[PDB]
């Protein structure tokens, strides 16, 4: 799995590959790892598919109930609910989740939640088995307050390399753009991103 | 299972004014079963004394081995081996079985016949030499012996006083160990006389 | 540990050693392995020091409550079964106990029950319990009779512990003697093995193997 | 195998050894003699792992008999015991060690003294007035500590040995089917056919 | 896998006199080959003229002392400020220890004080609660080094009177407080020399009818 | 029972004449991967206490929330919350120490080593340690993990016993701490150059320094080292 | 164990503590850890004590024979090469962790050796259970162009750090200085900061205190004449 | 414990059970009765893990005695055996199962027929003419297969039982110190004091 | 460990960090992992220090003896000797070696030899625990026929990132330049390469 989230001038963009593996067999080559817990709060999932789905489902429920009572939740609030599940059930879970969302007050925000259940607020975040191969690239190439087009290129190039080197990553590169304008889905096929 | 504590036993050695002392218990057992109360652990080759604790078959084997080697030494050298030289011979002999060692805890004691200087030394099972000025300890109650010697010992003790110190060190250490006791022997060693004394102790 | 108890004409003789060990290290030579449950009941201790102490002390509280409720001395049978039923609840948890419950009542006569942390409860005339039990059995079985004097019976018990104290590395220290009769138990002193061995050797002409 | 005993009295050495051979759940034989004559005045009883016991005993027997023929002379019990100890002390650091414990009872014709040696499979030798291997000593040593006297006759030794076997038959779980008793003295070796 | 036990080293020593009692212990605290503290008190005044120390795993040691101090407080509340006698304190500690029989306090406990006749008293416990009154007891890491020395120099074991040769024993004459403190200091100096976990400092608590006094002595810091 | 995942390394500290100093680097490691470079591991409580934490970071964040909640709870129905009945270092420590030992006693520990540094009401210096086992101890100098092996030796040369505390100034003490942090960067494979330092003085109060770096490093001698023995070029 | 090595202006110095330990017990309080490979090549050893002695003696012996064969003073790199190849062959099972130093016709040298056979070069080095305490001192006080006096001070201070802070080290500080164009001076017990205090009591017993069963003269002399 | 046997003849059921109790290396007792009377015409012998055996037997005894008092009526051997089987079948899936094997010998006063049931610790019940638990059956079933006729008298049953015990004493390694024999018939339960 | 070798127009350059670790303790912070088996054939060492030294020592011996008989060996020949040792003793070794050298006929060449004992000729090679974090960076930034100055910058930047992310890597960046001109040693200290 290769997943990342990057803040930029107009908001935040989530990115992911589409490969699910049972050992060396690709059980699904067109998986959607970018999942929605609220209108403009999404997450990237890595680790156990069952665990991260079960967690994401529970978070979506908690935020739906929050909204009904207290109105739209902050991205910090969403990350806290993810944490509470991951930390208190650390013994029985294998989940590495990146939470990303867009407020109008706070703009684009990114929270990463590794195995332990700790929370880390960052300008951008990378995770999954394939992320190891792009620490060097992402650190050298990330700037704050990038444009939409620049951020899409940064994620596209980054995940392209992660896919190239990691056997657990592959297929299409899915992306989800979160801004004031709304929610846009992007897809990039192998013929496009391999020649980069 | 642990080879060094199947049979049990202890040895201790000390220095005094123009004299040395070496002592040992008499027990041989098979774990909890006491088998023999006449198993002496101190041997001598000329004027050099060697005490050996640990696995009893190795105690016997090494005694026979060092008798063998010191006898050939004497025939070729035309003199008795000295404590300093013998110490080196024990270290050599043990290290040649580095990766298949004799499970023992040897202790050398004696007076150099030329210089008159009192000498003691200890070893681990694989050859390392501990050459102490004051005292050496060995066996299943080595911890107890360390405590007794460290508190009771003082330098430059006369032969008859040194006897009391070493005897009390052994006896009280043995009485706090399940695998030691069943009798005890003490050797007092001067430049040209050696007295051997069997001690009366509790037989449990 | 070596503990024994046997029935005879003059009641029951109980004899125990005093040693406690942690591995090869002698932790204590002055351990009280006989528990005075009441003026009529004694309990012996072997195995885990804490398990035996705690539950045999607890045991006296249950008996005291029985005679408060029933206005009558508890039987040795009921006494031993309270202990055996208790340890059976803990079976598997890792309790380590080998005990004799000894006493005398009008209805039962002199009675000894062997009680065990496996749950085993056995009535019997002679029992030896502990790491040195085999050594004590040798002396007892060859010299036991029903027609023994209180003086001779006391010595046989003392001598049997001495035998085991000598050979068993995990037994020793001293010998505690008790004599249980119609009118209760009577303590018969602490006997240091360091002095008792040489005394017995000289007078009895035994232990010719050892030099003295 | 199971139980082997030994006792040295005034003028002889007496060895007692069980008759049973148990392989698993059944007692295949109840009349087995767990001993070999090494020389006219030296007897060795043995107990340990199946096969190893006899193989070792006969191997020693052959070596001592070879010495006897070569020198036209009987080795002392002390000399034979030392040879046996060395073979076991050599054995313990082998690829597959001999798993055998022995008692060596002999009469030294030079010193006119009976001698009993106890040696285990490690090569641990001790001279004793009375000895045993395995669980036998746990029952018997207490009795021998009490009764033994160095100056006992052979008849007194046999009575003390009967008291030991009676105790074993009372307190040991395994039925060892009694013992074969043999006496070693100045006149040689003989078997007590009624015991 | 998680291991709930640890070993903080240290060593303690209790000696009972004719009309007094002492409880000593070194001030060093350790894990593996590192020193945590050169002065971490280990022997505590628990009130009612009772001193206590629980040597081994310090977390269990502190917990136990804390719970016993608590027990003394509630003993006063529940029984009209009655003084908790040393024998009663001992039995109470047995129940605290055995209460965790199947997940034990990994400590060697010793308490000291005076009995109800005013005579000196020392009690000793194993981790699971077995206990016994004693005239002399060392506990902890260097217990194996110190006890034999105390058998010899406090109870005159293996000592006889000159001229008689093994026939007459050395009489068991009583030891003063000055004489006992000498034996305690020598015991710890000797233990420090040969045990790596013993050193830094020695703290002794003396108990008399007048109350509880303290004395501190330096030990080797290597 | 668990295993620690995202981890924090050494916390070091000492006493001086008028107060206490404590320090810890800003790294959150994921095994050998130096994953998170902006992690604050010194957490102040009021204006008189600083709690330094090492080990599992998720458990640190849980402890951080407990302390945050402790301040809130102490203010409840407490008119003297910012005065006589404010949280003392000794109170904060004992609370943590209770929790740590309780959690180890349920076989579900908080996988941390903690050092509580502060100054009491009467001006007395407070410095005490507690870890996942509930083990506690105090000493003029305290350190966790690698700091225990490397920092303590250096810090003990300044304050070796109790009587050395009044003779140690704040300038001398901070110098020793900063040096120790440099040594740890040379020699700990799970440390970073960036760190935080906190001083709690009885006169000047709490000073919290962020974004400090290890400086004045000796590396020039490396150029002369060639091969592993015989090589000359 | 704490052992260190420090280069200086005109040579090299090594140092060591004097504590040997079996588990938590001290076997020897004044142990000698500085070994002589040749007159001007000395090494300090940590780990298994019999191994550090044995491997030093063997290499020291072969070095001597080599020196006689070649008619040249032995080199440190020769001792280094012979030690590493020996240790590598035994795949770490010979537990010797050595700091090898010396002066020879090439110059002054300082190396370290580990049990598996890996060697390292440096101006300052430390090995053993107290190496972390020692290295902390070395990293704080070491500079280029140290004098002889400064290097001895730095080396002994690094050992002291081990003595005091590490439980696997203690007692005394041994030093050996190897300067270019000079005899190597071996300073046994250079520092003695751990003398035991006078005991409170004397434990000399009255004569006749111990019970005896038998006495006898032991014949240590040979078979006599006449 | 060790050996327990059972045989059903024309008009009675005979149970034989060893007297030895061995804990480890020593035989603590040689006169132990490994049986409990459940009702006047129903006897249960038992063998298994220490403690569990007696605890289970007395627990069953108490329950059947409670039934007898409540209904003023003795349950059939078939009914008692079914109750026992269920308790063991319940037990086997518990936190700590009863490790006990039993033989239930009873005389049904309604049908005027002797009945022998064999039940193991799993709750495996079978009605048999003759049965055994542990290693006992390995020696004894071959003899019973040959000699047993279903019309034997009680005296003939005891002789066939003596032949079984003799074989056990010959071929089993463990000394079980003989057996206590009990007969169950129309008149109730009695013990054969000389065997 | 972070090690790499890169061919360029004028020859080849070897690069390495200087960290040796026993667990988390840095046993040596100024280690020289660039070692010489012949005048213009060097290697980078990763894995066991003892194994890679023992191997390198044996190779130096074999090439010294080759030279005495047959003259200067090719870089391919040197790689083959390394392979023969690593392959035939694969069970008992833990060594990851990069062989680099300069011929006049063949110019700059690089052979990498991973754990198995296989040989791979490449334009450039990366190895060691820290190499995982720079697969993405190196793949995107490597060009053939670079200049000396460009190649030094490529290695300096690459290893800088590997050091930044890998705990097992650190200290100074050592480099060794191999051209027709000769053999040049370079060193780069933390203050220089960290600010990149
Ligand atoms: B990714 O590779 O981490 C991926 C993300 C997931 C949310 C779709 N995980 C998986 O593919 C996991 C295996 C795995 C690989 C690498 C690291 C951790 C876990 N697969 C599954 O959970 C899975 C596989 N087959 C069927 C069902 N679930
Ligand atoms: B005895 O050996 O069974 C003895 C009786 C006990 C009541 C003092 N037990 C022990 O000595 C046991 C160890 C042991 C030895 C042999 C067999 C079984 C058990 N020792 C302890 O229980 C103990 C208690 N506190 C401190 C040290 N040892
Ligand atoms: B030091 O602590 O590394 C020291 C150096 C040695 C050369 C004197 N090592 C020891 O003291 C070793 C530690 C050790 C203990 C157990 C196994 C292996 C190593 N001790 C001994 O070599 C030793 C222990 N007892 C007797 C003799 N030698
Ligand atoms: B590097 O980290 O791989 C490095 C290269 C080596 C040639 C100096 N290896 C080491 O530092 C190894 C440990 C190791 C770390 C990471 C991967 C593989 C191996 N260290 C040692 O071999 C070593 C450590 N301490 C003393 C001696 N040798
Ligand atoms: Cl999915
Ligand atoms: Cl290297
Ligand atoms: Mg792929
Ligand atoms: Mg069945």
């Amino acid at each position: 799995t290769s997943i990342m989230a990057v803040t930029f001038k107009d908001g935040v963009i989530l990115g992911a590959d589409s490969r699910t593996t049972t050992g060396a067999y690709i059980a699904n080559r067109v998986t959607d790892k970018l999942t929605r817990v609220h209108d403009k709060i999404w997450c990237c999932r890595s680790g156990s598919a069952a665990d991260t789905q079960a967690i994401a489902d529970i978070v979506q429920y908690h935020l739906e109930l929050y909204t009904s009572q207290y109105g739209t939740p902050s991205t910090e609030t969403a990350a806290s609910v993810f944490k509470e599940l991951c930390y208190e059930n650390k013994d029985n879970l294998t989940a590495g989740i990146i939470v990303a969302g867009y407020d109008d007050k706070n703009k684009g925000e990114v929270y990463t939640i590794p195995l332990g259940g700790s929370v880390h607020k960052l300008p951008y975040a990378i995770a999954g088995s394939g992320s190891t191969f792009i620490y060097g690239y992402c650190d050298k190439n990330f700037r704050e307050n990038m444009s939409k087009e620049e951020t899409v290129d940064f994620i596209k190039h980054s995940l392209s390399q992660a896919i190239k080197w990691d056997g657990s990553s592959g297929g299409v590169i899915r992306m989800v753009v979160l801004t004031a304008a709304g929610v846009e889905r992007l897809i990039f096929y192998p013929d496009e991103y391999e020649q980069l | 299972s642990d080879p060094s504590s199947i049979n049990g036993g202890i040895v201790v050695a000390m220095t005094g004014k123009d004299c040395v002392a070496i002592a040992c218990d008499l027990r041989l057992g098979s774990q909890s079963l006491g088998v023999s109360n006449k198993f002496e652990k101190i041997f001598h080759y000329g004027h050099v004394f060697l005490g050996i604790t640990g696995l009893a078959t190795d105690v016997t084997t090494l005694n026979e081995m060092f008798r063998y080697k010191t006898n050939l030494y004497k025939l070729k050298e035309e003199r008795a081996i000295e404590p300093e030289t013998f110490t080196q011979l024990v270290s050599s002999s043990l290290y040649e079985r580095r990766f298949g060692p004799y499970f023992v805890g040897p202790v050398v004691a004696g007076i150099n016949s030329k210089s008159g200087k009192p000498f003691i030394a200890g070893f681990d099972l694989i050859g390392c030499i501990d050459e102490a000025k004051d005292f050496i300890v060995s066996g299943t109650a080595s911890d107890q012996l360390f405590g007794m010697c460290e508190s009771l010992y003082e330098p430059n003790l006369e032969p008859e006083d040194l006897f009391e110190t070493i005897s009390q060190a052994l006896l009280n250490a043995a009485d706090r160990d399940a695998l030691s006791g069943w009798g005890a022997v003490v050797y007092i060693i001067k430049k040209d006389e050696v007295v051997k004394r069997y001690l009366k102790m509790r037989q449990d | 540990t070596t503990t024994l108890a046997f029935r005879f004409q003059g009641g029951i003789i109980v004899a125990v050693d005093s040693r406690a060990t942690a591995g090869n290290w002698v932790a204590s030579q002055t351990v009280k392995k006989v528990i005075e449950i009441n003026p009529f009941l004694l309990g012996t201790m072997a195995g885990g020091a804490a398990d035996c102490q705690f539950w045999e002390t607890w045991l006296g509280s249950q008996f005291r409550l029985h005679e408060l409720r029933e206005k009558e001395r508890i039987s040795v049978a009921a006494a031993s079964k309270i202990l055996s039923n208790l340890v059976y609840q803990y079976k598997g948890a890792g309790l380590s106990m080998g005990t004799m419950i000894c006493g005398y009542t009008r209805k039962e006569g002199p009675t000894i029950y062997y009680v065990d942390s496996d749950g085993t409860r056995l009535k019997g005339d002679i029992f030896c319990v502990g790491s040195g039990q085999t050594f004590a059995y040798g002396v007892l079985d060859s010299n036991y009779k029903w027609d023994l004097s209180v003086e001779d019976a006391l010595y046989l018990g003392k001598r049997s512990i001495l035998a085991a104290a000598h050979r068993d590395a995990y037994s020793g220290g001293s010998v505690n003697l008790y004599h249980v009769t119609e009118d209760g138990w009577i303590y018969h002193g602490n006997h240091d093995v360091g002095e008792l061995f040489w005394k017995v050797k000289e007078e009895e002409g035994s232990f010719n193997n050892v030099i003295g | 195998m199971d139980i082997i005993l030994g006792i040295r009295v005034q003028d002889s050495v007496i060895l007692a050894s069980s008759k049973a051979v148990t392989r698993g759940i059944s007692v295949l034989k109840d009349s087995d003699d767990k001993t070999r004559q090494l020389s006219p005045h030296t007897l060795m009883s043995f107990a340990g792992e199946a096969g190893d016991t006899v193989q070792f005993a006969e191997y020693i027997q052959a070596n001592i008999q070879l010495y006897s023929i070569r020198e036209d002379y009987e080795l002392s019990p002390q000399a034979v015991s030392s040879f046996v100890r060395q073979e076991l002390a050599k054995s313990i650091r082998s690829r597959r060690p001999y798993q055998v414990n022995v008692l060596i009872g002999g009469y030294d014709k030079k010193k006119n003294k009976p001698e009993l040696y106890q040696i285990d499979y490690l090569g641990t030798k001790v001279e004793l007035p009375y000895g045993a291997h395995g669980y036998s000593g746990f029952y018997t040593f207490s009795l021998l500590d009490h009764h033994y006297r160095p100056d006992m006759t052979t008849e007194e030794g046999l009575d003390l040995l009967k008291l030991c076997v009676q105790e074993l038959e009372k307190r040991m779980p395994m039925d060892f089917k009694g013992v074969i008793v043999k006496i070693v003295d100045k006149d040689g070796i003989r078997q007590v056919d009624d015991f | 896998q998680f291991n709930p036990y640890g070993d903080n080293g240290g060593t303690i020593l209790g000696i009972a006199g004719e009309d007094f009692a002492v409880l000593a212990g070194d001030t060093r605290n350790i894990t593996d080959y590192s020193i945590n503290s050169r002065y971490e008190p280990k022997v505590f005044d628990c009130g009612d003229n009772i001193v206590m120390s629980a040597n081994g795993f310090a977390a269990d040691g502190d917990a136990l002392v804390k719970r016993f101090k608590n027990s003394v407080k509630w003993y006063h509340f529940d029984h009209n400020d009655k003084k908790l006698s040393i024998n009663s304190a001992a039995r109470n500690i047995q129940h605290l220890l055995y209460g965790k029989r199947f997940f034990p306090y990994y400590v060697h406990t010793i308490i000291a004080g005076l009995d109800e006749d005013g005579k000196g008293a020392v009690y000793s416990f194993d981790p699971v609660g077995s206990y016994e009154r004693e005239q002399c007891r060392a506990g902890g890491a260097a217990a194996s080094l110190i006890m034999p020395f105390l058998d010899n120099q406090v109870n005159f074991k293996n000592q006889y009177e000159p001229g008689t040769n093994g026939k007459v024993k050395k009489p068991l004459k009583y030891l003063s407080v000055e004489e006992v403190i000498k034996l305690v200091r020598d015991s710890f100096t000797s233990a420090t020399e040969r045990h790596i976990q013993v050193g830094d400092g020695l703290e002794i608590l003396i108990v008399t009818k007048d109350g509880v006094r303290k004395e501190f002595y330096e030990l080797k810091r290597d | 029972t668990q295993q620690p995942i995202v981890t924090g390394t050494s916390v070091i500290s000492m006493k001086y004449d008028n107060g206490v100093i404590i320090a810890a680097d800003n790294l959150g490691s994921y095994g050998s991967l130096l994953r998170f470079n902006g992690v604050e591991r010194l957490i102040p409580v009021g204006d008189n206490t600083v709690v330094g934490i090492s080990g599992d970071i998720s458990d640190m964040q849980h402890i951080e929330r407990l302390l945050k909640d402790l301040v809130t709870e102490n203010a409840y129905d407490n008119p003297l919350a910012d005065a006589e009945e404010a949280l003392e270092p000794s109170y904060i420590f004992e609370y943590l120490a209770t929790v740590m030992y309780q959690r180890r006693s349920k076989m579900n520990p908080l996988w941390n080593a903690i050092i509580v540094a502060g100054v009491q009401s009467n001006g007395d210096q407070f410095l005490r340690y507690v870890n996942l086992l509930g083990v506690t101890y105090s000493s003029p100098t305290l350190a966790t993990g690698f700091g225990a092996h490397m920092a303590n030796p250096l810090l003990r040369k300044v304050v070796d016993r109790e009587s050395d505390i009044p003779k140690t100034t704040v300038q001398v003490a901070e110098e020793a701490i900063v040096n120790a942090m440099r040594v740890l960067y040379y020699r700990d494979a799970r440390s970073s150059r960036n760190f935080s330092l906190a001083i709690i003085d009885k006169n000047t109060g709490l000073t919290f320094k962020k974004n400090l770096q290890v400086e004045n490093m000796k590396w020039d001698f490396a150029k002369d080292i060639k091969g592993y023995g015989t090589q000359k070029i | 164990t704490t052992i260190v090595g420090v280069k200086f202006n005109n040579g090299v110095v090594i140092a060591a503590d004097t504590r040997s330990t079996q588990g938590p017990i001290v076997a020897d309080k004044n142990c000698a850890k500085l070994h002589r490979i040749s007159p001007k090549i000395w090494c300090a050893g940590a780990g298994t004590a019999a191994d550090t002695e044995a491997v030093t003696q063997l290499i020291g012996s072969n070095i001597e024979l080599h020196s006689l064969y070649t008619s040249r003073e032995p080199r440190v790199v020769s001792a280094l090469q012979m030690l590493k190849q020996h240790l590598f062959k035994y795949q770490g099972h010979i537990g010797a962790y050595l700091i090898v130093a010396g002066v020879d016709p090439t110059g002054s040298h300082l190396f370290s050796i580990h049990a598996h056979g890996s060697t390292d070069v440096g101006y300052y080095l430390s090995l053993g259970s107290g190496s972390l305490a020692a290295m902390a001192v070395l990293e704080s006080h070491w500079k280029q162009d140290l004098t002889k006096e400064e290097a001895i001070k730095l080396a002994s201070d690094a050992i002291q750090a081990g003595i005091w802070n590490d439980l696997g080290s203690g007692s005394n500080v041994d030093v050996c200085v190897m300067e270019i164009g000079k005899d190597a001076e071996y300073l046994r017990n250079y520092l003695t900061p751990n003398v035991r205090e006078e005991k409170q009591k004397s434990y000399k017993f009255p004569r006749g205190t111990t019970a005896v069963l038998k006495e006898s003269i032991v014949n240590i002399c040979d078979i006599q004449e006449e």
